[PDB]
Formats: C-alpha cells, sequence, structure tokens
RNA sequence: CCCGCCCCUUGCCUCUCGGCGCCGGCCCGAAGCGUUUACUUUGAAAAAAUUAGAGUGUUCAAAGCAGGCCCGAGCCGCCUGGAUACCGCAGCUAGGAAUAAUGGAAUAGGACCGCGGUUCUAUUUUGUUGG
RNA sequence: GAAACUGCGAAUGGCUCAUUAAAUCAGUUAUGGUUCCUUUGGUCGCUACUUGGAUAACUGUGGUAAUUCUAGAGCUAAUACAUGCCGACGGCGCUGACUCCCUUUGUGUGGGAUGCGUGCAUUUAUCAGAUCAAAACCAACCCGGUCGGCGGCUUUGGUGACUCUAGAUAACCUCGGGCCGAUCGCAGCCCUCCGUGGCGGCGACGACCCAUUCGAACGUCUGCCCUAUCAACUUUCGAUGGUAGUCGCCGUGCCUACCAUGGUGACCACGGGUGACGGGGAAUCAGGGUUCGAUUCCGGAGAGGGAGCCUGAGAAACGGCUACCACAUCCAAGGAAGGCAGCAGGCGCGCAAAUUACCCACUC
C-alpha cells in the first residue's frame, strides 16, 4: 500500500534509480487521522512489535496548563484559530500539533480566585452576594491577612491574559500529537508568543 | 530469503577455537541465546563430547544432561547448547570435579580442573553503572548479571569477585597501571601481564599496553582487558603456561629437547 | 473445586511477597549504612584538602 | 537579528521559558531571555557569536538539538547559495596498481553551516562532524572555519 | 654513524590537584604541543574454507586432523597436537624528517606585569539572609 | 490413553540467479536517531475456602456430480473467552474549625479535628541540576556566648559531548484500548487444640518494566565492466534547501502546506549495453599481468507476471489468503480446484547433465 521508502526518489545528480525489490512492511502507510472536534472516539492500531497505538477521532477535552501559575487543568476545546502549516486545517476544524485553540478558561478562574482570594475580569457584582464572595471574601479572622497578603503583590495577571478571561475563552497551543497518542494536551499562550499569534490571526481573517 | 532470525549454524562458519573437524557433517551446535556472545562461547555438547570424551554422540550428551548432573555457576542447566563462557565454573559432583573456562595461550579454552574450595566464587568485569528508580545504583557485568546496591567506589572496567550461590559482590580490583590482567580478544587472546600504560583517544577505542613476565610488550583495546589481580599475584588460578606465548622456535626447541612423545 | 493444595499454593504465593519485602528492607538498610560509611571518608578527604590549602596559603 | 520571526510560526528555543516576574527588572537592559548552548567536546570551542547573538536554528551543533559523533572530515567551500547550507569539495588521489601511479579525484558534500559563522566565503577550509540525517542529502555539520593560507582574507597585518 | 655541551639540542611553559626527592622552605615528569600533509617504519582491528607452511609412515600418495606409550588384564591409565604466515586500497595509531607539496610582518607588529582612558562583568569571601 | 479445544513452530532449512551498475557487496565506522518472541540476570503489597455463559470431541438428522465443503438439533471443560475482590497501610504533603505565652493585630510562640491527593508505566507543562579570588557599612538571624555587635558550614551518577539517568511540583488515564497470579505437579510440620486456627519447602506455567543475547533496519568514508554514432541532465508529474506539520519503530521531501532557486557534470554527470547477482575465491604466471567466479561459506533477490493484505516478536510469506493477466484440470454445466527455480520422475529445448531407491544409525 502506501510506502515511506527512499528508493522511488531520484538520486542527488538528478538520475533515476531502478528498484531491486518489492515493497517491504517496515516501510508502511496507515493514512492520516484528521482529528475533528466532538464526542470522543479512539481507534487502536497494532504496530511493529505489538505496541498498540491510539489514533484519535473527534476529541473534545484536553489537559492544558498555565506556566506562569504552574496550574494545569482539564478543559474543553472550543475551536481552532490558527495553523502554521496549512489554512484548510482551520476551515475543517482539524486538530493537530502546534494548532491554536480556544479553551474554556473556567477552571483557571476558579483556581485563581481560590488561591489569591481576588476576582478575575468581572463586570458587576450581584451574583457574588449568595455565593462566590463566600469563596473570595471568606468569613475568617485567622489566615485572611497573613496568607492572602503574601498571595497579593504577585496576583498581577497581564493586560492580554486578564482581557481573555472576560469573553470566557483563552488561546492555547497543542504540544502533543493526537494522531499518535489520542490526547490533546498543550499550554496556554502568553507574552510574545501570544502577541505574535494574535497579530497573525487578526491579519489573516477579515 | 531471511524474514526472521536464523537457527542453524554451518560447520564451516562455526568459531575456529572450537577445533572441529570438516567431515562429520554440514552443521554445528549453534549455541542458544545466553549470557555470552555466540562467537565467544563454548556450548555444553562440545565441552562434554569433544574435549572430555564423556559422550560419543549427541544422544549421549543429551541423556547425560537430562540427569541433572551438570551445574554451570551453581544452577543446573539441562540444555546441551547452553553458551558457557569466560571465568565460568562447571561442576559434576557425581565424579567430584570442577573446571574453569579460561583461554590458555593460543586463543582457545582449556580444561583447567580446580579445587572445590576455589569453585565457589567467580570474577566478573563491570560494563555498565546506571541508576534505577528511587536512586538505587545497579551493576551490569560481562555475563549479563545485574547487582543492586554496590559500594559507590566501583566503576567501569573494574573486576568484582562474586559468590556463585548468592551473588553478593565480595571484593573488587581496580583498573590501574600495575594490575595483572588477561587479554580476552583480538590477537593476544590469552596472554597475561601488567598494564603499565593506557592510551586515550577521546571518541574511539582507547588502547592499553601490557608487559608480561618476560619483558615482552603488546597492546590491545580497552574492550579486551580483564583485570584479574592486584599485581604479580593472580586472584584465580592460572593454567599451565600462564599466558607467556613462547614463539614457534622456542616451541619447537622445548618440544624436541624434552622429547614429549609418550610416557 | 477447593482443595488443601489450592490453599497451600496461595500460602506460598503470599509468603513469597513477604520474603521480597523483607529482602528489600534489609538490603536498603545495609546499603544506607555503607553509604554513611563512605561519607566520613569523603569528609576526611575534604578536610585534608582544606588543611593543606591553608598550609600552603600561609606563605 | 532585531526580529528573528520570519516564518508563519513563532520561532523560539525549546527548553527556555518566559516566566512570571515583577515590573522593571529591566525595561531595556534585562529583557528576560537566557541562551541555551552546549559544548560539542572533542576540543572544539563554542564560538561567542552563538552565546551572545540570537537566532533560531534547531540544526546548529552548539545551540540546537543535534549530536556530533562518528567521523570528522574537512574540505574547502565551493558554493554558498542555499539557506544555511553550503557545498564543499574534497579532493584526493586514487592509486592504480597496474601502473604504479595515482590519479586525481573529487567528491562533493552538502553540509550545514550555522548562522553562528558569518565570516565564511568561497575558499575557506572547513571542518565537519557527523550527525544523523538532517535532510535528503545532508549528514554533516560545520564545526570550525579556518583560513590561514596565501591570498588570505586580506593583507597580512596580524 | 642513545644521553648533552660553542646559540638549541624532546622544551618552551602555567599553573594545579592528586604521589615522588631533601635540609614551613627548596625542584622535574605529569596539561598544550612541535604550521600541516603526502612518504616511510611500527602497533591495533580485520569469518572459516582455499592458498603458502609446522607436526603426524592413510600400508605409499591424493587426502585427513590426528595420534604415542606401558602394563600377563591387577593404571581402572598416562603424554601430546589441533601452530604460523599472507589478508592490497580506504579508515585508526605512534616514531622518522631526506624528497615533494603548502604558509608566515612591507601601508606591520612581535614582546615585555609598560601604561593611559572608556566599557562589560563573573558572583566568592567579609558567618549567614537581603539595600 | 483415541479424538478435539488450547499453547508453540510453520519467517529456519532447501532451490535457482530472472532482475540489479554507487544499486547489491566488501573493509570501516554510528544509532546520544530505532524495534527485538526466546535465553540469562534484576523487578513482583496501593464470593475470595474461588465468579459468569458457551462452544468442540461425543450423540443424533441431513444437503450437493464434486473438495481437507458444511448446516440444523442435544450435552460438557480451560492456562480458551469474560469478570473480579481479600490483605498489613501503624502511609506524608496540602487544607485550617479552632486553640496557647508574651509583642493586640502582622508576627516572635506550640497543638489541631476536618477534608483532598498520595506505587511503577503514559501525555503535557514547570523547578532545581550545589562547592569560583577578598573585604566595609546598614535591616534580620545560627554557633564560640551574651541584653550594642565581633572569629566561624553549604553536601546523587555517568559521557569527548545529550533537551541523559535519578529528584521535586500540577494535572492527565487509553475502557471494550497498561502492571500489580481466580492457573497445574511433588513430597511435610505447631495447634491456650481437635481439623481446622495456623505455617513449610521444592518445581511447572504466565506476566508490565530494565539490562544481556540472537538479530533486523536505517546511516558515514573508500572501492566498478563497455560505450561520446550518449554533452549537458534534474524541476508541481519533489528536482536541491528552509519553517510548521501528517505518517512511520525511529533520523529524513517519506509525504502535505508555504517560501527560496537551487543540485550534478570533461576528475565523464545523464542516457544506452552487459550471453552482469557481489565477495571469499579459480586457471595461467620470471617480474608485471590476463581471463574466469550460474556452483556447496557470507550477503542479496525471487517463487508463472504484476498488485493488495490477514495472523504474528518477526512476512508484503506463496508447502498462506484476495483480485487482474497468461496457461491449464474436473463438471451432473449450476459449480469447484492450481502453481516442482524442494526430492525423485516426465515433456520441450538443445552439442550438452543421474534412481519415480533405503534410513533418521551420524550432524543438527
Ligand atoms: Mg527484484
Ligand atoms: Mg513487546
Ligand atoms: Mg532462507
Ligand atoms: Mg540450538
Ligand atoms: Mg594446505
Ligand atoms: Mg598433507
Ligand atoms: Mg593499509
Ligand atoms: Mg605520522
Ligand atoms: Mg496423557
Ligand atoms: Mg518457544
Ligand atoms: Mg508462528
Ligand atoms: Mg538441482
Ligand atoms: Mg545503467
Ligand atoms: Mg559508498
Ligand atoms: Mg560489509
Ligand atoms: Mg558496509
Ligand atoms: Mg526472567
Ligand atoms: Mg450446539
Ligand atoms: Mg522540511
Ligand atoms: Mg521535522
Ligand atoms: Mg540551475
Ligand atoms: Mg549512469
Ligand atoms: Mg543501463
Ligand atoms: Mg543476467
Ligand atoms: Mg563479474
Ligand atoms: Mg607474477
Ligand atoms: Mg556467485
Ligand atoms: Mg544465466
Ligand atoms: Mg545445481
Ligand atoms: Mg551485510
Ligand atoms: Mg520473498
Ligand atoms: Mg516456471
Ligand atoms: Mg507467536
Ligand atoms: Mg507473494
Ligand atoms: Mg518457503
Ligand atoms: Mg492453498
Ligand atoms: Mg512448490
Ligand atoms: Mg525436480
Ligand atoms: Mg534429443
Ligand atoms: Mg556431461
Ligand atoms: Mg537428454
Ligand atoms: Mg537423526
Amino acid at each position: 500500500g502506501i510506502s515511506r521508502d527512499n528508493w522511488h526518489k531520484r538520486r542527488k545528480t538528478g538520475g533515476k534509480r531502478k528498484p531491486y525489490h518489492k515493497k517491504r512492511k517496515y516501510e508502511l502507510g496507515r493514512p492520516a487521522a484528521n482529528t475533528k472536534i466532538g464526542p470522543r472516539r479512539i481507534h487502536t492500531v497494532g504496530v511493529r512489535g505489538g505496541n498498540k497505538k491510539y489514533r484519535a477521532l473527534r476529541l473534545d477535552v484536553g489537559n492544558f496548563s498555565w506556566g506562569s501559575e504552574c496550574c494545569t487543568r482539564k478543559t474543553r476545546i472550543i475551536d481552532v484559530v490558527y495553523n502554521a502549516s496549512n489554512n484548510e486545517l482551520v476551515r475543517t476544524k482539524t486538530l493537530v500539533k502546534n494548532c491554536i485553540v480556544l479553551i474554556d478558561s473556567t477552571p483557571y478562574r476558579q483556581w485563581y480566585e481560590s488561591h489569591y482570594a481576588l476576582p478575575l475580569g468581572r463586570k458587576k457584582g450581584a451574583k457574588l452576594t449568595p455565593e462566590e464572595e463566600e469563596i473570595l471574601n471568606k468569613k475568617r479572622s485567622k489566615k485572611i491577612q497573613k496568607k492572602y497578603d503574601e498571595r497579593k503583590k504577585n496576583a498581577k495577571i497581564s493586560s492580554l491574559l486578564e482581557e481573555q478571561f472576560q469573553q470566557g475563552k483563552l488561546l492555547a497551543c497543542i504540544a502533543s500529537r493526537p494522531g499518535q497518542c489520542g490526547r490533546a494536551d498543550g499550554y496556554v499562550l502568553e507574552g510574545k508568543e501570544l502577541e505574535f499569534y494574535l497579530r497573525k490571526i487578526k491579519a489573516r481573517k477579515g | 530469503m531471511a524474514r526472521g532470525p536464523k537457527k542453524h549454524l554451518k560447520r564451516v562458519a562455526a568459531p575456529k577455537h572450537w577445533m572441529l573437524d570438516k567431515l562429520t557433517s554440514v552443521f554445528a551446535p549453534r549455541p542458544s541465546t545466553g549470557p555470552h556472545k555466540l562467537r565467544e562461547c563454548l556450548p555444553l555438547i562440545i565441552f562434554l563430547r569433544n574435549k572430555l570424551k564423556y559422550a560419543l554422540t549427541g544422544d549421549e550428551v543429551k541423556k547425560i544432561c537430562m540427569q541433572r548432573f551438570i551445574k554451570i555457576d551453581g544452577k543446573v542447566r539441562a540444555d546441551i547448547t547452553y553458551p558457557a563462557g569466560f571465568m565460568d565454573v562447571i561442576s559434576i559432583d557425581k565424579t567430584g570435579e570442577n573446571f574453569r573456562l579460561i583461554y590458555d595461550t593460543k586463543g582457545r579454552f582449556a580444561v583447567h580442573r580446580i579445587t572445590p574450595e576455589e569453585a565457589k566464587y567467580k570474577l566478573c568485569k563491570v560494563r555498565k553503572i546506571f541508576v534505577g528508580t528511587k536512586g538505587i545504583p545497579h551493576l551490569v557485568t560481562h555475563d549479563a548479571r545485574t547487582i543492586r546496591y554496590p559500594d559507590p567506589l566501583i566503576k567501569m572496567n573494574d573486576t568484582i569477585q562474586i559468590d556463585l550461590e548468592t551473588g553478593k559482590i565480595t571484593d573488587f580490583i581496580k583498573f590501574d597501571t600495575g594490575n595483572l590482567c588477561m587479554v580476552t580478544g583480538g590477537a593476544n587472546l590469552g596472554r597475561i601481564g601488567v598494564i603499565t600504560n593506557r592510551e586515550r583517544h577521546p571518541g574511539s577505542f582507547d588502547v592499553v599496553h601490557v608487559k608480561d613476565a618476560n619483558g615482552n610488550s603488546f597492546a590491545t583495546r580497552l574492550s579486551n582487558i580483564f583485570v584479574i589481580g592486584k599485581g604479580n599475584k593472580p586472584w584465580i588460578s592460572l593454567p599451565r603456561g600462564k599466558g607467556i606465548r613462547l614463539t614457534i622456535a622456542e616451541e619447537r626447541d622445548k618440544r624436541l629437547a624434552a622429547k614429549q612423545s609418550s610416557g | 473445586l477447593v482443595t488443601p493444595r489450592v490453599l497451600q499454593h496461595k500460602r506460598r504465593r503470599i509468603a513469597l511477597k513477604k520474603q521480597r519485602t523483607k529482602k528489600n528492607k534489609e538490603e536498603a538498610a545495609e546499603y544506607a549504612k555503607l553509604l554513611a560509611k563512605r561519607m566520613k571518608e569523603a569528609k576526611e578527604k575534604r578536610q585534608e584538602q582544606i588543611a593543606k590549602r591553608r598550609r600552603l596559603s600561609s606563605l | 537579528m532585531a526580529d528573528i520571526q520570519t516564518e508563519r510560526a513563532y520561532q523560539k528555543q525549546p527548553t527556555i521559558f518566559q516566566n512570571k516576574k515583577r515590573v522593571l527588572l529591566g525595561e531595556t537592559g534585562k529583557e528576560k531571555l537566557p541562551r541555551y548552548y552546549k559544548n560539542i567536546g572533542l576540543g572544539f570551542k563554542t564560538p561567542k557569536e552563538a552565546i551572545e547573538g540570537t537566532y533560531i536554528d534547531k540544526k546548529c551543533p552548539f545551540t540546537g538539538n543535534v549530536s556530533i559523533r562518528g567521523r570528522i572530515l574537512s574540505g574547502v567551500v565551493t558554493k554558498m547559495k542555499m539557506q544555511r547550507t553550503i557545498v564543499i569539495r574534497r579532493d584526493y588521489l586514487h592509486y592504480i596498481r597496474k601502473y604504479n601511479r595515482f590519479e586525481k579525484r573529487h567528491k562533493n558534500m552538502s553540509v550545514h553551516l550555522s548562522p553562528c559563522f558569518r565570516d565564511v566565503q568561497i575558499g575557506d577550509i572547513v571542518t565537519v562532524g557527523e550527525c544523523r540525517p538532517l535532510s535528503k542529502t545532508v549528514r554533516f555539520n560545520v564545526l570550525k572555519v579556518t583560513k590561514a593560507a596565501g591570498t588570505k582574507k586580506q593583507f597580512q597585518k596580524f
């Protein structure tokens, strides 16, 4: 079937080479996965030596990380925004390594408000009266100075990141190959990477 | 043609220090996978039926081994193509005799009966020192043995004497200039001497010099040195000749002048 | 069908794990002893070094 | 080198992190970007233009992810027309035995030149090391550039 | 034709940690290596079989790797071989410096703790943590 | 102890030389860029006195011209198929109701229920990866001791070189799609005690991971017969390089997207021929050479010609399967079955090459 052999190529001089043998099995095919977004399905391929290998199709949940905070959570993947290799991989919402994805951003908000005792980007406060000010402004006399005042000074999320938390989504990069592992892990963009990718996105579409 | 691993060995392609004929048949024992390499081992059938003449065919050595008589390094081996190798101990207690496979002088194994008190330990060369999970130091010797928790001052190329019954490294000799050694590969396969030098070529094949007990010098690669003593004093018992390699002229003079024909 | 030999096999299978745990315990103990023994000689090397260092830094 | 972002993806060294820190640890003089580099060994010295300067080359020997092992050859530069890739020529003599005489022969090698070296021009002598296949016809990397011969880089006043 | 003296004759060094003198002090071997190569000599590493070659009365030889002794058998045996050479060219290694290549400062800079100025900085000790 | 289920082997060996001209192959090196059934050595604890249903053989009824075709009916097992606990945790860190002296408080002090996670293997991210040459002030602290300050410590392993090995943190789990034994054989002991509460050795088998062995694959340098009546070749039908990915056991235009315009040649590239498989080797030979190597050892390739796959550690397998082409066999014309360049034997081709023998006694 499909083959990865070197012997169908021209040699460096531009000359043809003639084959000496039929196609082997250590030179195999196995067409692409083309992971979409949706309810999970994962098939399993038997490869050289045994060693099953998981090929994902329609993943919808990932394990992403925030490196400044060292805080990693399970999250939902919403959409793909950028793709350095092709552009038809954003029209079809296929999810490959080094893609740029939107995630749900909620568990990071939960951990942040719980760890710092301080809010994210919030517009108005009425929902904070029955609940959430319960977490953020917890009724305790011990700790609530000594601990959380050492949590403060450090709780200075940058302009772009705190602007992200308002619309309820983030920008993340996949750092794992879902076609080989069946997992869509990665890390949320920050700093100059975030600026570069935001400018690229703004420049491409529209 | 060759889609997998092979399992036959032709008599003409077998190692030469087995000292086989060329008229018995097209095939050779083909030692089974073990702790010693294929070209550097000596199967059980060849040691029993060819060097010891205890057996006369392959059936006889099979039915000698199938009676739990032969012990290699303490344990009872039932296979007749087991790859016994350097510094091993054979034990046949039905007759009360123990041997030790060591190259004599001419690049082949000898028959080297030893005392039963000496057939308890064996010397092993260290090839690898790595750390496992939870920071436990391991060893790897020249015969695939793995030792956990060695004292953290034994390194590569050093020799360790181990108890055959329990493992449990007992003592060790250090690779240094001045230590007795036997060469276990190449052209000087069998000669014994002191180190006196170690040339170093970063990236490939650091060579080592040797000078035996008669002022003759010869070099080898570091991959073939085997420290067997502190210096001028072996830890295992040496065979007859003691790796001296007297030349063909001296060979002829000693064979003629002694008139070694019979008793 | 349950038979005394099945229970004997199970007893063997549990005693093996017990023996393995005892082996690990005592081996780790002895190696920690030996490592602590080596650290004293390392201290001795370092103190000899510092002593001769100050010796030759005198003049 | 003011802007090394020329391709459609963010070029950056792996194993390097843009961390959480305070205001004005530097607004110019400390831009919070360290440099990964390794020593090749075998006596070859890492050039300072790889430690100081900034560029993204995963295939460089000194800062990228590649290991030099095996053979070490040398040659003279013949062509510099590809991106980070040059063509060097090795001449030698082949001894025919019927006659007792030699004959001149040559081989060409495509080799990888890191942006660490910026002084190379046709005619220099170049040392190379052996790496894993880096492309269809590239297996070597330039370790060292030298030019200490006649008709030197310029008039000899050094 | 290996040690060293007219200038040098492995040889300049720069220090440093490991073992070596001697009456805290005194000193040479250890680190770079002699611009490089070709050449030449030497080591290492290269399956066997075949080829050359050592031993051995297959009844001789072609072959083969064998075989030789002493006891009436009362030894429940002993001795001994299965060598060695060659294996170009290319790659590795260390001596030699004739021959043949290649190179050095002409609009200079080699050298000495020579200094002068500006400028970056390693992060050790001042006991430690920090301005 | 027949048969049948199960496990393993059938990828070795044997045969032939059609293809193949930097291809194979040879010497040399590299996997710090990969996989590896088995062997040997390490690893094995974070209804349980033992769970479920359901197929063979066997019994019985059949169908078709025909095959190592196979349907319906009735039973019964597992080291087949599928589930799944028990123990011994007396396990630390993060939480922080509350709580204790004097500085309220912050902080200089000491307990703490409560909850969460807590083995190795997978995936992503992050942290540390320790010892340089000396002193002077100021805010706070250990010790030589004192109620404002002087002398004095800084701690896995290895390589020429790793983004190595090991360690710490936050999560993730792939189940039907990791591990942590519901398996079989020999021979035995104490019971605050009357068969069980208990425990005791020796094996077989199985199994995640690491190392070893046997390899396999992909790479480095050098080496090739004749031909110019072959002088320019290669390139969206990848040609040479760059960045991101897909796929693959892994490195890599291996393949895709976007860029650059490169790469080889008179030192013979590119094209053509070979009654060309390569080598160790054979004949001849004063010295140099010339010719041969289908052929018993090593390597490669193929099973009429191409192509595509299943099982498996390992095959693009032909003593395996599925199609097309070329041949050719039986038919009850509906259908079924095939691959001797294995050993004998036969036809054809030719100037040209042996018995349709006996045996596993030797070598394996
Ligand atoms: Mg072919
Ligand atoms: Mg496996
Ligand atoms: Mg075969
Ligand atoms: Mg075998
Ligand atoms: Mg001969
Ligand atoms: Mg003869
Ligand atoms: Mg040579
Ligand atoms: Mg030389
Ligand atoms: Mg039976
Ligand atoms: Mg088996
Ligand atoms: Mg099989
Ligand atoms: Mg034939
Ligand atoms: Mg051709
Ligand atoms: Mg080549
Ligand atoms: Mg080869
Ligand atoms: Mg080769
Ligand atoms: Mg095992
Ligand atoms: Mg039924
Ligand atoms: Mg590319
Ligand atoms: Mg890539
Ligand atoms: Mg062009
Ligand atoms: Mg051609
Ligand atoms: Mg052709
Ligand atoms: Mg042909
Ligand atoms: Mg030929
Ligand atoms: Mg001649
Ligand atoms: Mg041939
Ligand atoms: Mg032919
Ligand atoms: Mg024939
Ligand atoms: Mg080969
Ligand atoms: Mg085939
Ligand atoms: Mg045919
Ligand atoms: Mg199998
Ligand atoms: Mg086939
Ligand atoms: Mg076959
Ligand atoms: Mg069939
Ligand atoms: Mg057939
Ligand atoms: Mg036939
Ligand atoms: Mg005729
Ligand atoms: Mg004839
Ligand atoms: Mg005829
Ligand atoms: Mg037989």
